[PDB]
């Protein structure tokens, strides 16, 4: 009688699956974009710093 | 041909059935390296052709049991292992029925 | 012609033919002698058992393993050993055969040489082969690189290998074992009034291990629910009735693999010497070995183990890399089946050591490039 309780728990397990699967791919997506996100800042903010002692 | 009507069935439902196992759809499990079934529905209508069981097929794909001296242990088995397997058995099957069939014919032959 | 793959191990004999799934002769390793004096005249009963048979003559006999860990410890027990299992449980002439043995890492020399000699001059085998256990395990998992952990009955050894190359200063050995851990269930039992003394009382404290011991994977959290549930006490009937009831020692047995201090040892668990073999080897193949980290033999088959390895090694580990271990169902046949593949290989069938090479370079030619 247990085979209904066995199944529900394999139902609910494939759905914490996906869920797990989607919220990796919306971590890697998200850090790799931060991670341009900063390369850029650093590298133009270096940049302005570097304009200001040409503008002094 | 000496064979009668049903065996003319059961050849082409076999054949069927051959056709059938192709599309079955295998994927790795959650945190594992285990193979596990997401599609059931050709599965279900390829085991009501053949006469056995779907989950009984499924899980003896999935997880197949060998023999180690007295005792049975089950064998671990990823995607590209379960359609190397499933290959294998419809090419088996069909030149199984294939020799079956010429038996047949040489039967129906004999004098 | 084929070849014959005898994994000895040690506590247990593994032995098949080469192409074969699984191996056809599984026994234990040992060899018992009676030990009371024989009334019945006309018994004519033999002297020594071997095998699984003196496990249905327990009751009557002395239990003796001629491999204390790895190592060989009584040649004419192991030759006693051989000889049952190539003419009672295979039924096979050895002197149309070749044989390929295996043997853990970092064992003394003379075993290597004597099991050898053994076997070109007693049994007469056309060629022979000793191999890691290691390596035959990383055959059988499909991979080429990985860390493997070989936790068999006597030793326990990491050995790191990337794209087939092994990498031996980063090899570890530890001897804490199946048999460790069947000693200190032994001891731990006897808070509870029941006593196993008795070289065949091992023997079913060895079956209560395997059936209802496991891995916690906290050791705190589940010492507490055992002080304060039930829940996870459980029961087992010995060969004489009256049932024993095992409480919070059924996962402070294996957690001696975790924190070999129980047993008194000094060294450090499997989850940190797996770690210090990874930092011991290169910087630039961390990440593979953190991602194929294979298990094998009968000590990792307890229930929960992988996942704590995995709860361990994470812990350890840098954050940013995916440590992941591979355990098979059938790991505890996994050195014999590895074996049986490389014996099958075409390409290996010129690395035997055949019997004129022997003849003419003494025992000393199994340490060569066939090492
Ligand atoms: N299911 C299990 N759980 C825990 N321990 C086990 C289990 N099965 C076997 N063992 C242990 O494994 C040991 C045998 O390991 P094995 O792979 O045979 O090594 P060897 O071949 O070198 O003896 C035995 O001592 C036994 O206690």
């Amino acid at each position: 009688s247990l085979q209904k309780k066995l199944k529900g728990t394999e139902d609910e397990l494939d759905k914490y699956s996906e869920a797990l699967k989607d919220a990796q791919e919306k971590l890697e997506l998200a850090e790799k974009k931060a991670t341009d996100a900063e390369a850029d800042v650093a590298s133009l903010n270096r940049r302005i710093q570097l304009v200001e002692e040409e503008l002094d | 041909l000496g064979f009668t009507s049903e065996e003319k069935n059961s050849m082409y439902k076999l054949t069927g059935a051959i056709m059938h196992f192709g599309n079955m759809k295998f994927k790795l499990k959650q945190r594992e390296e285990q193979a596990e079934p997401d599609g059931t529905e050709e599965a279900d209508k390829s085991a009501y052709l053949m006469g056995l069981n779907s989950a009984d097929l499924l899980k003896g794909l999935c997880h197949p049991r060998v023999k180690v001296g007295n005792e049975y242990v089950t064998k671990g088995q990823n995607v590209q292992q379960v359609i190397y397997a499933t290959g294998a058995l419809a090419k088996a099957v069909y030149e199984r029925m294939f020799n079956w069939m010429v038996t047949r014919i040489n039967a129906t032959l004999e004098t | 012609t084929t070849a014959l793959v005898c994994d000895n191990g040690s506590g247990l004999v593994k032995a098949g033919f080469a192409g074969d799934d699984a191996p056809r002769a599984v026994f234990p390793s040992i060899v018992g002698r009676p030990r009371h004096q024989g009334v019945m005249v006309g018994m004519g009963q033999k002297d020594s058992y071997v095998g699984d048979e003196a496990q249905s003559k327990r009751g009557i006999l002395t239990l003796k393993y001629p491999i204390e860990h790895g190592i060989i410890t009584n040649w004419d027990d192991m030759e006693k050993i051989w000889h049952h299992t190539f003419y009672n449980e295979l039924r096979v002439a050895p002197e149309e055969h070749p044989t390929l043995l295996t043997e853990a890492p970092l064992n003394p020399k003379a075993n290597r040489e004597k099991m050898t000699q053994i076997m070109f001059e007693t049994f007469n085998v056309p060629a022979m082969y000793v191999a890691i256990q290691a390596v035959l395990s990383l055959y059988a998992s499909g991979r080429t690189t990985g860390i493997v952990l070989d936790s068999g009955d006597g030793v326990t050894h990491n050995v790191p290998i990337y794209e087939g190359y092994a990498l031996p200063h980063a090899i570890m050995r530890l001897d804490l074992a199946g048999r460790d851990l069947t000693d200190y269930l032994m001891k731990i039992l006897t808070e509870r009034g029941y006593s196993f003394v008795t070289t065949a009382e091992r023997e079913i404290v060895r079956d209560i291990k395997e059936k209802l011991c496991y891995v916690a994977l906290d050791f705190e959290n589940e010492m507490a629910t055992a002080a304060s549930s039930s829940s996870l006490e459980k029961s087992y009937e010995l060969p004489d009735g009256q049932v024993i009831t095992i409480g919070n020692e059924r996962f402070r047995c294996p957690e001696t693999l975790f924190q070999p201090s129980f047993i008194g040892m000094e060294s450090a668990g499997i989850h940190e010497t797996t770690y210090n073999s990874i930092m011991k080897c290169d910087i630039d193949i961390r990440k593979d070995l953190y991602a194929n980290n294979v298990l094998s033999g009968g000590t990792t088959m307890y229930p929960g183990i992988a996942d704590r390895m995995q709860k361990e090694i994470t812990a350890l580990a840098p954050s940013t890399m995916k440590i992941k271990i591979i355990a098979p169902p059938e790991r505890k046949y996994s050195v014999w089946i590895g074996g049986s593949i490389l014996a099958s290989l075409s390409t290996f069938q010129q690395m035997w050591i055949s019997k004129q090479e022997y003849d003419e370079a003494g025992p000393s030619i199994v340490h060569r490039k066939c090492f």
